[PDB]
RNA sequence: CGCGGGGUGGAGCAGCCUGGUAGCUCGUCGGGCUCAUAACCCGAAGGUCGUCGGUUCAAAUCCGGCCCCCGCAACCA
RNA sequence: AGGCAAGGAGGUAAAAAUGU
RNA sequence: GUGGGAGAGGGUGGUGGAAUUCCCGGAGUAGCGGUGAAAUGCGCAGAUACCGGGAGGAACGCCGAUGGCGAAGGCAGCCACCUGGUCCACCCGUGACGCUGAGGCGCGAAAGCGUGGGGAGCAAACCGGAUUAGAUACCCGGGUAGUCCACGCCCUAAACGAUGCGCGCUAGGUCUCUGGGUCUCCUGGGGGCCGAAGCUAACGCGUUAAGCGCGCCGCCUGGGGAGUACGGCCGCAAGGCUGAAACUCAAAGGAAUUGACGGGGGCCCGCACAAGCGGUGGAGCAUGUGGUUUAAUUCGAAGCAACGCGAAGAACCUUAC
């Protein structure tokens, strides 16, 4: 993902367009560069793919380390993924459901999520009949955000916490 | 392997219980307040044991180191 | 503002990192520096390299207030003393002794988990 | 790869000038082992460096070299379950070799017409202390020093 | 009816607020990796940001209305 | 100064489920 | 008995520093700590690191051992007290007073529980963070009981030398610690190691025997069921002792041996990875295959070692559909 710096800059007329919400026009490579150094923040090929290529007067490193921290920030809060069956036992079904309570008083959103093989006929009924079983019991925790929909290989069930 | 020289040998004959001994006692221990071994000081178990003895003796009155740095490193 | 040109650098280390701090001949700290002074977090924190680093920046920060004699107390080991005190050598400070400092227990109380299967 | 630290290979050195680094040169700029090709290329370059920069054009080579020429390098090593740019010194031969392959590159990486002209373009930068081959030598470095810490894992 | 907050690749959510420059996780499909399955990794596929507008050289973003979704009150009568 | 070795350091030896 | 000796034997009273934390004081500032990486965590009310003191509680570095003690559990700062065991030397006193021990009585780690205290660290449970498909876990940040003491109770253990105690005999050597000697060597008592004979299923044991005997006690008669039920006793509880059967399986096992295997070790190798050059995957097409479709898409080949393979020549032929 390169929005790309001073002379890291190859086209000719970049239309040059400030750091906030101004611009300079369609200047030249040099004439970017030139601007960019009078702000101090970089000269930035932000749409290389636009009308003569958008070139922001941003210090570019800073911005992508602002960047990073945010991806970062996001990575967390999160959603634990509970994987059925259709030949799953009911002490197995138990447990998994202990799991989901568990996940949901901690304060995660949960996709119990049912993984098939051939039967796809008698598959879609159990995984109705399991997973809205499921919510059924967890209901006092348990907002359902996904219903139990059929998606070719897998079936989803979501749930979201009522409160936290 | 540590063949210098033993803390009995290079000494004369001596009391090992007199703490208030000082001069032949601050000779077993470490450059850092530390007892030398049996293969550093070449007493008997006994003796060495009974030396050891004294030298915390010595310690708890205030004599000989508990303890201080080793140098130069 | 304080102006001494004599005492005394402890370098206290941790494996985690390895801290030096300048003190006049008092017990009376200047300045100090460690790893994160340094910027560098996490890792390298307490790498020999990033304890040399940290040893300069304390001598230079020493030179600020005139200073000279350096005496050097290691407390600990981490990842880099040897690194840290040739560093102090080096730097640019008359330097008195390398002192050898453990602040080891006298059998002490219990160790942590990790201090632990020392036994 | 196991026994002996097997030679280095005993290079003809060159027809024209007579040393063993610019048929080395040669090699590297040649692909497909068309010689004869790239030989004239050089000599080529050689000539439009003794005509736009008046200059014995080995000599000049040879200076590019030197300049991109790094001493540090950075490996690579996966240690604890996180990978480390291991910052190590460089062998003679190894590093040399390294320049000439960056010096290559940076020929290729020009946006001019015909290749003799770029690696004499090149040559002449790598000379004044500019370019692209000196560029990625100083970032090498640069990693080679951002990596620092890391040097302990002595490899 | 009164007020606040949000509507975004299939779902959850970042970014809006500070005009230009849309990310991750789950899911879809294909591959890899594996002796093989999950797990794994990778991609590839896939959003104009509820919508109609205007602003401005340029809107997920500034602004209005509708459409929704959440909640709080709705009093004297 | 090197010669070997004893001991103390500290760095490294990541993680990776199953069964035709 | 007398003369000695060694020792972390036990209890009672004290003290001695390092260290930790916690408090105050000082100087000092931008992070510390933590990790395979990180994050939670603390820190500007100023942490951490450094010095000064003080407050505690707990444990005892070096010596320290492959060592010493006890009957075992166990036991280490040091000193004092009370106090056991034991070893030698003299062979002086007694004259078989002994050995063993069902029961019984006593001790009995650690955890646990009761009553009261104390509480620094560590730290089950627990609350967090990561790690992870999941994490009740390994890893980090806290954190309660507990660890510590008194008094009471619990009585189990890989309570191990997995070797019941007692004595007599049956090569040595070698190291150790501890006593006496006529002291570079003898002679006792312990602790180890190597090995004669012998024993043993072999490993190994081998004067500290698992050798040869004798003495007495404890227990065993396939594994699982199960140290469970059932009773009985004990206990404040947790549980403990005491201890089956029904059924079920033709095994449960030990010791070694050959291999194989190991995210066991050492020594090696190979384009195995690195170092390098060029690709493959992205494009079209050439082909072979899987899948799918067909009236039939002939049949096989299957990870490396099936996939420009049989096919080194499919228009009919070939050809098997
Ligand atoms: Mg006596
Ligand atoms: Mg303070
Ligand atoms: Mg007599
Ligand atoms: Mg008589
Ligand atoms: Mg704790
Ligand atoms: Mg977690
Ligand atoms: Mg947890
Ligand atoms: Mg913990
Ligand atoms: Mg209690
Ligand atoms: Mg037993
Ligand atoms: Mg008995
Ligand atoms: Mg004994
Ligand atoms: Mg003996
Ligand atoms: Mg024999
Ligand atoms: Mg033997
Ligand atoms: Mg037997
Ligand atoms: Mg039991
Ligand atoms: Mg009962």
């Amino acid at each position: 993902k390169e929005y790309l710096t001073n002379e890291r800059i190859r086209a000719k007329q970049v239309r040059v367009v400030g750091p906030d919400g101004k611009q300079l026009g369609i200047m030249d490579t040099r004439e970017a560069l030139r601007l960019a150094q009078e702000m101090d923040l970089d000269l930035v090929l932000v749409g290389p793919n636009a009308d003569p290529p958008v070139a922001r007067i941003m210090d570019y490193s800073k911005w992508r380390y602002e960047q990073q921290m945010a991806e970062k920030e996001a990575r967390k809060t999160e959603v634990k993924s509970i994987k059925f069956r259709v030949k799953i036992d009911e002490h197995d079904y138990q447990t998994k459901l202990g799991h989901i309570k568990r996940f949901l008083q901690e304060g995660h959103k949960v996709k119990v999520t049912i993984m098939f093989r051939g039967r796809e006929v008698a598959h879609p009924e159990l995984g109705e009949r399991i997973l809205n079983r499921v919510t059924e019991d967890l209901k006092d925790l348990a907002v359902v955000e996904m219903k139990p929909e059929m998606l070719g290989r897998d079936m989803n069930m979501l749930l979201a916490p009522v409160k936290v | 392997p540590s063949r210098k020289a033993k803390v009995k040998a290079t000494l004369g004959e001596f009391d090992l219980r007199d703490y208030r001994n000082v001069e032949v006692l601050k000779r077993f221990l470490s450059e850092t307040g530390k007892i030398l071994p049996r293969r550093r000081t070449g007493l008997s178990a006994k003796e060495q044991r009974i030396l050891a003895k004294t030298i915390k003796r010595a310690r708890i009155l205030g004599l000989l180191p508990f303890t201080e740095k080793l140098v130069r490193k | 503002k304080r102006q001494v040109a004599s005492g005394r650098a402890y370098i206290h280390a941790s494996y985690n990192n390895t801290i030096v701090t300048i003190t006049d001949p008092d017990g009376n700290p200047i300045t100090w520096s460690s790893g994160g002074v340094i910027g560098y977090k996490g890792s390298r924190k307490g790498t020999p390299y990033a304890a040399q680093l940290a040893a300069l920046d304390a001598a230079k920060k020493a030179m600020a207030y005139g200073m000279q004699s350096v005496d050097v107390i290691v407390r600990g080991t981490g990842a880099g003393r040897e690194q840290a005190i040739r560093a102090l050598q080096a730097s640019g400070l008359q330097v008195k002794s390398i002192v050898d400092d453990t602040p080891v227990p006298h059998n002490g109380c219990r160790p942590k988990k990790k201090f632990r299967k020392a036994s | 790869a196991r026994r002996r630290r097997a030679e280095v290979r005993q290079l003809q050195p060159d027809l024209v000038y007579g040393d063993v680094l610019v048929t080395a040169f040669i090699n590297k700029i040649m692909r497909d082992g068309k010689k004869n090709l790239a030989a004239r290329i050089f000599y080529d370059a050689c000539k439009i460096i003794q005509e736009k920069t008046g200059q014995e054009p080995l000599k000049v080579f040879k200076q590019a070299v030197e300049n991109v020429k790094p001493r540090m390098e950075v490996r690579s090593r996966r240690v604890g379950g996180a990978n480390y740019q291991v910052p190590m010194e460089v062998s003679p031969r190894r590093q040399q070799s390294l320049a000439l392959r960056w010096l290559v590159q940076a020929a290729n990486q020009r946006p001019e017409r015909r290749a003799a002209v770029r690696i004499a373009h090149e040559l002449m930068d790598a000379a004044e202390g500019k370019g692209g081959a000196v560029k990625k030598k100083e970032d090498v470095e640069r990693m080679a020093e951002a990596n620092r810490a890391y040097a302990h894992y002595r490899w």
